[PDB]
């Protein structure tokens, strides 16, 4: 919603999209709304000025449609066999429907294209990418009642997203396969609940609708360039990089009560084990978030020297700093919840 | 088994149309190409199935709607793609 | 003044719409007027359709000439 | 029965298509089966007009695919496979042989046609396609529609942004 | 049918899309099953609708009487392959055209 | 009885076949006699008596005269186009309304627009097929055609059908029993003669041709046994065509013997108006079908949706 | 149809005995190597026809595409006028139409429909 | 479907005289036809509507095929040049057998029919209409409501809600 | 177009005259048919398990 009329309208159509599909009362009107939703993102990804965003432009397109596509397959040869949008007992038909909204939203072992796309996407992109259209799929997810397939896929999600995340060093490719990560925690979030998946996905597009903003604010693409980066109160600076602890999920911070109410349910639920994968890798994850702060921590640099200045815009930072706040002392107000009892 | 004598042919096309629609060709044109083959095929058992019921193959205009829409669209990614790169094979795409 | 350019660059789009407005009127007395005669009630039905003397449509059996 | 010449048709020209390089040798594949899979369509059902809609909706996507062909991928080669050409014609006889000998009202579709439904119908005696049309345009189903044309008119909108005419003409540069 | 958890006003525009309700044979099959599941609820109500789920799978499906039919054919050919048929008088005598 | 029934089919679309097949050659001599007339010219006057046998003292020639095997030129699509191009031609007639029945048709209007739309690409390949810088601006310059009269092409349609009721064509008869649509529809009768031009690729709408702006056009390339077809099935189309405007606007009584008064009439016009007009501008065709027509014919939907609503009330 | 598929094939063989014919019947010259070359006004070419030709009206090409597809929806108009409730039928297929023209005159003054330039 | 305890009823009940006569000689009395057998046809139709057993209806099937067959004796005593020369124009004029064409031979009959037995030809959308008769059947079908005692009971507005023991009972009850 | 409605009319009212008696004549046949196939049924499939 940055440059023109137009972008106004893609951004609603968008939400309308979404819309359909999750109050949709059957495959065929939900496979719908993906249509919609598919062709109000790419003219919000595509931009001439980057040869890099044409073909993020595209290997997006290739995948949804393949996705739509078997995904429309399936449901088809659903309510051949069945008669009903509903399978009395989840088999390989149901299986063939969740392979697809999976490598809709790039979990695991069909999240090559992901990270591989993000590239060429501005920071504003990357959020809508990364945080709204993870909702339509996710939420089909909670109809279809396969375990072993779902559990695999949290599985290789956290072990996935944290360790290819190790080796970049920009950070929009970064942010990816860390969502990719938190992106297992919603697939193991589902197979138990919604309203741990609903809160945990609020929690998530939170801290990640903030980190985007710092990066959308002063334009930093690469690790390089948080050390480069100026600020007037190195304290400032100390505490803006303190919201990737949240991310990481530190309790002193909000960003904990999210993995929180995920364990205190998984734990109630016997899937012990399961815990045990995803929270030990979850440190990978946590790792390279302290590569991040090491531009912070320490607090004294070596850097260069021709700026004095910050040159930044106001209603994003006013926005961006309200939300850092919360997302350092946003635990007291657990108390105020009352959507987890 | 019924599904064999009577669904069995169009999805044994169908996967052969996602088998081309991954098969290595140079120009991108060859996606678009077997896109709306496999979009052919998913008429043909979607038509299969409104069929059992005696009055719904009215749905056949919404689906056919989204089919030209997203080669539609699918064309007009091709046209933006031709106007910074200049041509629309696949070895010129950055790997990654 | 607008109709003038309009009525000199491209006439075909205002005797057009002239017409097109035509339309949207007299389908606004053609719709009002249908409902103005019940319309919905037609004398003559496709199939084969029989009423018991008792049941409530019998009552509303529109009563024509020919 | 022509049914099952139809499959054989189809399933031979599916398997060519798996094997064409050449974007006009994929295309004159594919113009050929949109014939045979609406041919096909209308056996299985009360009216052909949905083959007709699907052959005119196809046959506009086929010109404005060649104007692209002959504009990005002009030059390209054709190569006659000695091994396509007879295993297709190979197969194609050996399924045609089959149709012959095959209990052909078992591989009849149990889809209704027109004539397959009973004589007391009432409702089978109204014009060729007037239910099963109809409640496209009735309420509630014909917000569905309406959806659409704001859908096709935003679509409309999309292609011109994503085109940019302005910034010159296409050339495989 | 499916459950959408949103079920804001938007549901009500896709909610009739595909159905049985228009003209079929199933119209009174699936309103009772449907209905038991209404009562029941989405994932008790497969538990209590073993009969008006397999009574409506049989009649739009129509799998149950399909693969009577193949048994029937198949029977036939089969006797006749094994000599237990003749050529004479392998078909029964065909219906009047004017019926069913 | 019913085996007997199919074969009385066979024997009309073959009769209908030979005696189209001799008309598009006496339709050639008329278009060069009537041409040659009003130009102040004679015309073909000497060959056999008084010029009647000269379309086919020229269809021994274009037999009698070799192949040509372009260089350059994918032989096989080069040498099957011209087939098709005839087949589209004849084929479209099966739906010509009889009422001595030769083919059902309901939605024969639909058929009409399936078949004319196939007639492009047997232009379109021919003229890549024969693989010439002229050939290939003349399939490119047909194309363009079929994305402009196309769209307009169905609108219309679908104006004459909401007076008729349905799509099929026999019901023109019943409604045209006290006059003629060509009242209630003048400007679109005007207008469809427009776009019928285009679909027959007639001067002022010579683009596949071309000729004097390419060489000519997409036949640049065709010789003694494929360019006679690619002529043939050219005028093919214009006898159906004005056979269409006849149905349409002029009555449709097949049965009576003035239809085909009309219809020859019909075809004199599309000669007519080639000695006439020049040839439009390559693109202010297509600004003129999506900029007039385009709009135009959606006007009138309007129309006619609440004329037919109106009129449905009383009715 | 059935019937319309043999005639359809009983046509086509027609036509194709008709070639047939004419490549019998036709003259037979040796072919030179300049009776088989192109013809471009009688200068050799200097570029193969398959060079990539530029296009202008792709936008237009595009938008054929679409407006097709709605003429999928404005054909089963008539057929089900008098079977349909007059208030829906009549108020969608108006909206129908206003929503095309609206968007034809929107990108006429945008100047789409204008070709590159 | 049909096994065994479904009963059918036996082949000779099922056989009775039938009309066997062509289209076009029944679309030619078809209007003189309806007027008389509109009793039998509507008490048939009827039942056929609301009850779609066909075995049901068999006896007033019956009904309907011998006032068909009752009508023609009639016509087949007095009218049998008259009716044939409109049953063959009627046949011989169109492909559809309209009315439109032969209404002068049609008139021959309609003269013939009115002075041998005084009947009237209906108007032309006579048979059209709504026809609301008086039941014989006297079984209209009945009307009931599926119960479900066991539903999935939900909480209902009149239930009292006091404080919650302990508010959350979350942790440290936060 | 009032003619042509006339003219419709008059032959939908003629189908309603002879609908009746199509019905009737296809029960009374529909019904015989079902005997022969439970008899068919029965002697093809005698020594089925
Ligand atoms: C000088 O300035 C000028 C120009 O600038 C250069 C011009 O361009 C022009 C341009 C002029 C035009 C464009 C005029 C329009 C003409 C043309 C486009 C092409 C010219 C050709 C014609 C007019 C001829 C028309 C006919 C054809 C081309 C052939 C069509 C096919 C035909 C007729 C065959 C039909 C098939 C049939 C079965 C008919 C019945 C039987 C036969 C034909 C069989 C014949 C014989 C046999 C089988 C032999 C049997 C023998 C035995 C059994 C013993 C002018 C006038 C000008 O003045
Ligand atoms: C020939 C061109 C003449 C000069 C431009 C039109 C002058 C007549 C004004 C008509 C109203 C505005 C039309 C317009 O410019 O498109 C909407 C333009 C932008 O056009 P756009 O190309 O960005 O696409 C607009 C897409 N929708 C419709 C979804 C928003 O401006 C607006 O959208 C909002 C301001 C409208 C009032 C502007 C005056
Ligand atoms: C994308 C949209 C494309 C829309 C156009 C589809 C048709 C274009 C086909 C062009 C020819 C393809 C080809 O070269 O194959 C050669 C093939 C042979 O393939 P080949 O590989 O042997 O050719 C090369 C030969 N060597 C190896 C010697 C170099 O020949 C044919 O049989 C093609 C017949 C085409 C017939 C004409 C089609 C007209 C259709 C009209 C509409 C339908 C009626
Ligand atoms: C060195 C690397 C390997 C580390 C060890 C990996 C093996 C961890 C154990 C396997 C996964 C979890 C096993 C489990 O589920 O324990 C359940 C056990 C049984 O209790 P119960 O609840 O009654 O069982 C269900 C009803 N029958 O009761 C319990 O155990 C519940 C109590 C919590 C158990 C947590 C076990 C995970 C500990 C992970 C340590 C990771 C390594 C840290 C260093
Ligand atoms: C004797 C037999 C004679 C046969 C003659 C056959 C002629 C066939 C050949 C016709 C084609 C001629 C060339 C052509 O195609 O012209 C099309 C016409 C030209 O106009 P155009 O080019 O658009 O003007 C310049 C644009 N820059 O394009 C047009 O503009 C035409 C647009 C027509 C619009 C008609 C609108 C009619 C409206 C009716 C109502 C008007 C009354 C007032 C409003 C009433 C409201 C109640
Ligand atoms: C069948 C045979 C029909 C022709 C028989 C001709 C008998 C008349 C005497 C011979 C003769 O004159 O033949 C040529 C004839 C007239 O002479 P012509 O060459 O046209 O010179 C100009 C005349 N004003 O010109 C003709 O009419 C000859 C036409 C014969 C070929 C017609 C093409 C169809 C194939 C027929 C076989
Ligand atoms: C080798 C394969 C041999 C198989 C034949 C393949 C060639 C197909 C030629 C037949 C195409 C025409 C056709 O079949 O139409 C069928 C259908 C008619 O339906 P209907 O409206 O009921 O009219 C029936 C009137 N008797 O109407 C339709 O389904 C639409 C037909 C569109 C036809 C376009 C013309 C194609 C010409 C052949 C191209 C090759
Ligand atoms: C009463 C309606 C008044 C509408 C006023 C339009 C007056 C002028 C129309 C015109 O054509 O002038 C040129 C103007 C410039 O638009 P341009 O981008 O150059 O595109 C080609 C236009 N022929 O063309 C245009 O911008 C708009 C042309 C189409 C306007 C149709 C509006 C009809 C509304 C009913």
């Amino acid at each position: 919603m940055f440059n023109n009329s137009s972008k106004i309208l893609f951004i609603t159509i968008m939400i309308i999209g979404t819309l359909i599909t999750v109050t949709s009362n059957s495959w065929l009107g939900a496979w719908m709304g993906l249509e919609i939703n598919l062709l109000s993102f790419i003219p919000l990804l595509s931009d001439n000025n980057n040869l890099m965003s044409t073909e993020a432009s595209l290997k997006y397109f290739l995948t949804q449609v393949l996705a739509s596509t078997v995904l429309l397959f399936s449901s088809i040869l659903l309510m051949l066999k069945n008669n009903m949008n509903n399978e009395i007992n989840e088999s390989f038909t149901s299986m063939i429907i969740m392979s697809a909204l999976l490598l809709k939203s790039g979990a695991a072992p069909f999240h090559f294209w992901f990270p591989n796309m993000m590239e060429g996407l501005t920071w504003m992109n990357a959020l809508m990418l990364m945080t709204w259209q993870k909702i339509a799929p996710l939420m089909l997810i909670s109809y279809l009642n396969i375990k072993y397939l779902l559990l695999i896929s949290v599985i290789l999600s956290v072990i996935i997203g944290a360790i290819g995340g190790l080796n970049q060093t920009s950070l929009r490719k970064l942010m990816a396969f860390s969502s990719i990560n938190h992106l297992g925690w919603m697939l193991s979030s589902l197979m138990i609940s919604e309203s741990i998946w609903l809160i945990y996905f609020f929690f998530y597009s939170f801290l990640s609708f903030v980190l985007t903003f710092m990066f959308n604010i002063f334009k930093l693409f690469h690790l390089n360039q948080l050390f480069s980066w100026f600020v007037n109160s190195k304290i400032l600076k100390f505490t803006l990089f303190m919201n990737f602890l949240s991310l990481g999920g530190l309790p002193p911070f909000l960003g904990f009560l999210p993995k929180w109410l995920v364990i205190q349910q998984l734990t109630l639920c016997n899937q012990y084990f399961m815990l045990t994968l995803m929270m030990m890798s979850t440190l990978i994850t946590l790792f390279f978030y302290l590569r991040i702060c090491y531009s912070a921590f320490m607090m004294n640099y070596f850097e260069n020297n021709w700026i004095m200045k910050m040159n930044m815009n106001s209603i994003n930072y006013n926005m961006y700093m309200i939300m850092t706040f919360f997302s350092i002392f946003g635990l007291f107000l657990i108390s105020l919840f009352y959507f987890m009892f | 088994m019924i599904m064999i004598l009577y669904w069995s042919l169009p999805m044994i096309l169908f996967i052969l149309g996602l088998f081309c629609f991954v098969s290595n060709r140079k120009h991108l044109l060859s996606m678009l190409l077997s896109l709306e083959f496999i979009v052919l095929m998913l008429f043909f058992m979607l038509f299969i199935y409104l069929n059992m019921l005696n009055y719904e193959s009215y749905f056949s205009m919404m689906f056919l709607t989204f089919s030209v829409c997203e080669g539609a669209l699918g064309l007009s990614i091709l046209v933006s793609m031709i106007r910074t790169h200049g041509n629309d094979y696949f070895q010129s795409f950055s790997i990654m | 003044s607008l109709l003038k350019r309009a009525w000199n660059e491209i006439p075909d789009i205002v005797g057009g719409s002239a017409l097109a407005l035509a339309g949207i009127v007299m389908a606004t007395i053609g719709v009002a007027n249908y409902y103005a005669k019940d319309g919905d009630n037609r004398r003559y039905k496709l199939g084969y359709v029989v009423y018991r003397h008792d049941d409530p449509r019998a009552l509303k059996v529109r009563n024509d000439e020919d | 029965m022509i049914q099952l010449m139809l499959y054989s048709l189809i399933i031979t020209t599916s398997i060519i298509f798996l094997n064409m390089i050449h974007p006009l040798a994929l295309g004159l594949t594919l113009l050929i089966q949109t014939i045979f899979v609406c041919l096909l369509t209308g056996l299985m059902t009360k009216s052909f007009w949905y083959s007709y809609i699907l052959f005119l909706i196809f046959l506009g996507g086929m010109l404005v695919l060649f104007i692209y062909v002959t504009s990005l991928a002009s030059n390209e080669m054709f190569n006659l496979s000695m091994k396509l050409t007879l295993f297709s014609s190979l197969i194609l006889i050996f399924m045609l042989i089959l149709s012959f000998i095959m209990d052909k009202t078992s591989s009849s579709l149990f889809l209704m046609n027109n004539d397959m439904q009973s004589i007391i119908n009432m409702n089978s005696y109204f014009m060729e396609n007037s239910l099963s049309l109809n409640k496209l345009y009735n309420f509630p189903t014909n917000f569905i529609t309406i959806l659409l044309m704001n859908y096709l008119l935003i679509t409309l909108i999309v292609i011109v942004k994503i085109t940019k005419l302005f910034k010159g003409p296409i050339r495989m540069m | 049918s499916l459950t959408p958890f949103l079920r804001l006003p938007l549901t009500d525009l896709t909610g009739c899309l595909i159905n049985h309700q228009t003209y079929d044979k199933c119209g009174k099959f699936e309103m009772k099953m449907m209905e038991c599941f209404e009562a029941y609820g989405l994932e008790r109500g497969k538990r209590e609708c073993a009969d008006l789920i397999s009574d409506f799978q049989e009649c739009v499906g129509m799998q149950k009487q399909l693969m009577r039919f193949h048994a029937m054919r198949n029977e036939r050919y089969k006797q006749w392959l094994k000599g237990e048929r003749k050529g004479q008088e392998f078909f029964a005598d065909p219906p009047r055209v004017d019926a069913y | 009885m019913f085996y007997m029934e199919f074969i009385l089919s066979l024997i009309g679309s073959l009769l209908l076949i030979i005696c189209v097949l001799v008309s598009v050659a006496f339709l050639t001599l008329l278009e060069r006699k009537v041409l040659g007339y009003i130009q102040i010219r004679k015309g073909p006057n000497k060959v056999g008596l008084m010029g009647i046998p000269q379309p086919f003292c020229d269809a021994i020639k274009l037999f009698t005269k070799e192949q040509t095997y372009p260089l350059l030129s994918n032989y096989l699509s080069y040498y099957i186009s011209p087939i098709f191009s005839l087949f589209l031609s004849l084929f479209v007639w099966m739906c010509m309304p009889f009422f001595v029945k030769l083919y059902s048709f309901n939605l024969g209007g639909l058929f009409f627009l399936c078949c004319t739309s196939l007639g492009v690409y047997t232009v379109m390949v021919a003229g890549w097929s024969s693989n010439s810088n002229y050939a290939l601006l003349g399939g490119l310059r047909a194309v363009a055609q079929t994305i402009s009269y196309e769209v307009s092409l169905a609108l219309i349609l679908l104006s004459f059908i909401f007076l008729i009721g349905s799509y099929n064509m026999i019901y023109f008869f019943f409604y045209q029993v006290y006059m003629w649509f060509l009242i209630i529809l003048f400007p679109m009768a005007l207008v469809w003669v427009s776009i019928s031009l285009a679909e027959t690729n007639r001067t002022p709408f010579d683009f596949a041709e071309g000729e004097s702006e390419l060489v000519s056009g997409f036949n640049v390339e065709y010789s003694s046994g494929g360019f006679a077809l690619i002529f043939m099935a050219e005028y093919a189309s214009i006898l159906f065509m004005s056979m269409l405007f006849c149905v349409i606007f002029l009555g449709c009584d097949v049965f009576n013997l003035l239809f085909y008064m009309k219809l020859t009439f019909i075809s004199f016009v599309f000669i007519w108006v080639r000695g006439t007009l020049p040839r439009f501008r390559y693109d202010k065709l297509m600004y003129l079908a999506w900029k007039c027509f385009l709009s135009f014919s959606l006007n009138y939907l309007l129309f006619f949706i609440g004329f037919k609503i109106l009129l449905f009330s009383l009715l | 149809m059935f019937s319309i598929i043999f005639i359809a094939l009983l046509i086509l063989l027609i036509t194709t005995i008709v070639m047939f014919l004419a490549s019998i019947l036709s003259k037979k010259a040796l072919i030179d190597r300049e009776k088989s070359s192109p013809f471009e006004c009688g200068f050799d070419p200097k570029s193969s026809s398959r060079l990539p030709f530029s296009l202008r009206f792709f936008l237009i090409t595009i938008i054929f595409l679409i407006f097709d597809v709605e003429i999928a929806l404005i054909l089963p108009m008539i057929i089900i006028m008098k079977y349909s409730n007059i208030m829906i039928w009549t108020i969608t297929s108006i909206i129908f139409i206003l929503i095309l023209l609206i968007g034809l005159y929107h990108e006429w003054n945008q100047g789409m429909l204008n070709w590159s330039n | 479907v049909i096994t065994n305890n479904t009963t059918l009823p036996e082949e000779s009940e099922l056989n009775v005289q039938e009309l066997n006569l062509s289209s076009a000689a029944l679309r030619a009395g078809a209007f003189h036809l309806g007027k008389q057998c509109e009793q039998a046809n509507n008490e048939f139709m009827l039942c056929r509507q609301e009850l779609d057993d066909p075995r049901a209806c068999l006896a007033e099937g019956k009904a309907v095929t011998s006032c068909a067959l009752d009508f023609f004796r009639k016509v087949k005593k007095t009218c049998h040049e008259e009716f044939t020369q409109y049953a063959t124009c009627l046949d011989k004029s169109s492909g559809t057998m309209a009315f439109s064409h032969c209404r002068k031979t049609q008139g021959v009959f309609d003269k013939c029919i009115k002075d041998n037995f005084d009947w009237d030809r209906p108007s032309y959308g006579y048979f059209s209409r709504a026809k609301v008769i008086q039941s014989a059947r006297e079984a209209p079908k009945k009307e009931e409501k599926v119960s479900y005692p066991d539903a999935t009971p939900g909480l209902p507005e009149d239930y009292p809600k006091p404080p919650a023991k302990y508010g959350s009972r979350f942790h440290w009850l936060e | 177009a009032k003619k042509v409605k006339r003219d419709e009319i008059e032959m939908r009212s003629a189908q309603n005259v002879i609908f009746p008696i199509l019905v009737a004549e296809r029960d009374r046949e529909f019904l015989r048919q079902l005997r022969r196939n439970r008899d068919e049924e029965a002697e093809l499939m005698k020594n089925v398990p």
